[PDB]
RNA sequence: ACCAUAGUAGGCCUAAAAGCAGCCAUCAAUUGAGAAAGCGUUAAAGCUCAACAAAUUCACCAACAUAAUCCCAAAAACUAAU
RNA sequence: CGAUGUUGGAUCAGGACACCCAAAUGGUGCAACCGCUAUUAAAGGUUCGUUUGUUCAACGAUUAAAGUCCUACGUGAUCUGAG
RNA sequence: GUUAAUGUAGCUUAAUCAAAGCAAGGCACUGAAAAUGCCUAGAUGAGCCUCAGCUCCAUAAACACCA
């Protein structure tokens, strides 16, 4: 078992990994790119 | 042909005496006799103290958590002291001298037998804290140039920032989190204990919101 | 320590869009719950196991009906990740005593009183 | 597969549950006399009944609950006036004026 | 987990900053008085008075009396001063 | 009790400085 | 890409300090070029930077070697997938 | 632990490359000869003696060179037994 | 001479039992304070009226004024 804090970045429990992968930031995507607009 | 622009002028900058960084001590003047347990919890999560500017307009900002020992202080002091114009710039410690005893045992000891003996002292640094604060009649760019060296040689990941740069990245940080397209945020899920997810999470997570993990802080995490 | 968990009341304040979304009436709450146990109690804390027992949810994918009163909603709140709740609907209204043999419960969550006439 | 589609259409997610496929009496004598009923359908009848009976019961209990509360409210409001009708006529301060 | 006080906390009024410039009761007795006055006020937390039966607490009194005798305030005052 | 609204009602020592 | 001439070796300390060991001022000619941001000299001379004019796609940060019998499924960027 | 026999030699070596030699190159405070570095390359090589049980190590003589290691500190149902 | 207010004891009560509480004083007691004990002075701004009304005086806050 490892301390809560550690040097080496500490592999997460798989479920927590899923949780992290689900909650990622999704940038808003405009319908038309402002550059190809007039 | 190119048209000129008004140059930034500093008439309001007052330079203090002893603009260079003070020498800090290897061991405190009243050395701690009683050996302390190690809170790792003082490196962990966001920082409360020393998050803001005081006198100066530039700083080194700590993006990770870590421990600063005397070697680090020496490095910063020497580097900054010979990389600045003592006339036009001044620097300041935003960090206390190392106060926290850290033990060791002689290499080759068996497990058990007692606690160790006090080897050296350190300072705990939580992510989001200013290490060193530089003011002056300087523009940010020069200071940035040499400060990034120091920043790079610190134990944690760190950056060189100005007031402008800091507020920029904070507004960007909150704007990223009100822009977010996906309905599902770490906060929303953890606080409501969806999927019984609390089972795998730490209590501290409710505050940390998936942005801090151990001593690591990933700014991209909303 | 891993422990029980408070669930701040802000979670249960519904937004105006939600009514449209899940098809509830903004004015009048529904009378009855259809609860189904969707997940398993294994690998979950003993207190959730007990709640699931006392809700009559022991067996999976079997519907069970409960009052919409707060006393029950407390327990459902505890195990809400293990279950599926859908409001019971009565298109033909409540069953009389002539209709007891012919009742049936459709997956859209509605109780049909007259089942298979001639 | 295809449970989702079966659900949108209001059927059972499983072709086995409650459709005409299952419920109907799959055989009969050649003469036309009905066959003894089927054990499965018998049990399904019983517990479907059980379920309905319960729905009725809970509905009724909840109603009777609400009525009882409303009644207690009326009783409170009635006692508040029951104090005033039964009270004595205030005199002392008013008689001098 | 902190909750929020409902209404005023008792000592929240006086300034902790600069204690030396605050007047104290050096008398035990002054304190006793102030305390007994404080114990008569209707606080928002569970109190002795609440459980031990102030006997209906606040009560609007239906009064069947003889009207109080009408006497001049100022005149009476003057006479007594004189006496 | 920490959870309650009435917490720290008996708190005094900040009123008298004896050190 | 292009281009570089003026008081003047500015005043000091030093064997010499000529924009450029150091300390102090940092003014001033010409449309325009710092008492000079880098190289260079014993002190220079000499190369460039910023300045005019000439023009103008975009240009902030980001890259990181390895082990011991023999690599290790095969493969594959679209015919409609909550 | 109802036994996975242990140091150094002998014999036979299998492998890595973090190259000691042989090959091809970059940089030099590379004139030449020497060198000092760095890249690429593992098919083949990598001595004989005096003393130590010795591995190391010192020393004599040489070599194109006398590599660093892994293999139950390779290898005792093949040997040795100095320790 | 004009506007917003007032005149409770030094600060705040009450004005249907009643002008109340606290400061503030003296003497005694121990070195000073402090506590304690025995003591001390006190007010509804002034003139009429009706059984709140009319003025005056004065303060205060401004403005005008005067020097
Ligand atoms: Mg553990
Ligand atoms: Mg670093
Ligand atoms: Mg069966
Ligand atoms: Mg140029
Ligand atoms: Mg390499
Ligand atoms: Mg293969
Ligand atoms: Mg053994
Ligand atoms: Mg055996
Ligand atoms: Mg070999
Ligand atoms: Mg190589
Ligand atoms: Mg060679
Ligand atoms: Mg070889
Ligand atoms: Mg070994
Ligand atoms: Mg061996
Ligand atoms: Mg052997
Ligand atoms: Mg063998
Ligand atoms: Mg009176």
């Amino acid at each position: 078992g490892s301390k809560a804090v550690t040097r080496h970045r500490r592999v997460m429990h798989f479920e927590r990994q899923k949780l992290m992968a689900v909650t990622e930031y999704i940038p808003p995507k405009p319908t038309i790119n402002p550059r190809c607009l007039p | 042909f190119k048209t000129l622009l008004p140059v930034p002028t500093f008439e309001d900058v007052a330079i203090p005496e002893k603009p260079k960084l003070r020498f800090v001590e290897r061991v405190p003047l009243v050395p701690k006799v009683r050996r302390e347990r190690k809170n790792l919890s003082d490196i962990r999560g966001p920082s409360t103290e020393a998050t803001e500017f005081t006198e100066g307009r530039f700083a080194i900002l700590a993006l990770g958590g870590g421990y600063l020992h005397w070697g680090h202080f020496e490095m910063m002091r020497l580097t900054i002291n010979r990389s600045m114009d003592p006339k036009n710039m001044f620097a300041l410690w935003r960090v206390p001298a190392p106060f926290k005893p850290i033990t060791r045992k002689g290499m080759g000891q068996r497990m058990g037998g007692g606690k160790g003996a006090i080897d050296h002292y350190v300072t705990p640094v939580k992510a989001g804290r200013l290490i060193v604060e530089m003011g002056g009649r300087c523009e940010f760019k020069e200071v940035q140039g040499f400060l990034d060296l120091v920043a790079h040689k610190l134990p944690f990941p760190a950056k060189a920032v100005s007031r402008e740069t800091l507020e920029k990245m904070r507004k960007d940080q909150e704007e990223r989190e009100r822009n977010n397209q996906n309905p599902w945020t770490f906060e929303r899920i953890a606080t409501a204990n969806m999927l019984g997810i609390r089972k795998v999470l730490s209590p501290y997570d409710l505050t940390h919101k998936g942005r801090y993990w151990g001593k690591f802080y990933t700014p991209e995490r909303v | 320590k891993f422990t029980r968990s408070r669930i701040p009341d802000k979670v249960f304040q519904p937004s105006p869009e939600d009514h449209e979304k899940y098809g509830g009436d903004p004015q009048y709450p529904h009378k009855l719950h259809i609860v189904t146990r969707i997940k398993s109690t294994k690998r979950r804390p003993y207190w959730e196991k007990d709640i699931i027992k006392m809700l009559g949810l022991e067996k999976a994918h079997t519907p069970q009906v409960h009052k919409n009163i707060p006393s029950v909603n407390a327990k459902l709140k505890v195990v809400k990740h293990l279950i599926r709740i859908k409001p019971l609907k009565l298109p033909q209204g409540l069953p009389t005593e002539e209709d007891m043999a012919n009742t049936c419960l459709k997956s859209n969550g509605e109780l049909v009183v007259r089942w298979l006439l001639n | 597969a295809g449970s989702q589609w079966r659900l949108q259409q209001g059927f059972a997610a499983n072709p086995s549950g409650y459709g005409p496929l299952t419920e109907l009496p799959d055989w009969s004598y050649a003469d036309g006399r009905p066959a003894p009923p089927m054990k499965g359908q018998l049990r399904r009848k019983a517990q479907r009944e059980k379920f309905a009976r319960r729905v009725v019961l809970l509905s009724q209990e909840m109603d009777a609950g609400l009525q009882a509360w409303q009644l207690r409210q009326q009783e409170k409001l009635q006692e508040e006036e029951g104090k005033q009708k039964n009270a004595l006529k205030s005199k002392g301060a008013l008689l001098q004026n | 987990r902190r909750a929020a006080p409902l209404g005023p906390m008792p000592n929240e009024d006086i300034d902790v900053s600069d204690l030396e410039r605050l007047k104290k009761y050096r008398s035990f007795d002054r304190y006793r008085r102030r305390a007994e006055q404080e114990a008569r006020k209707p606080h928002w937390w569970r109190t002795y008075r609440e459980h031990f039966g102030e006997e209906s607490g606040p009560k609007d009194r239906v009064d069947i009396g003889l009207p109080p005798p009408k006497v001049s305030r100022t005149q009476q005052l003057l006479e007594r001063k004189q006496a | 009790y920490r959870s309650k609204p009435t917490h720290g009602i008996g708190r005094y020592k900040h009123l008298v400085k004896a050190q």
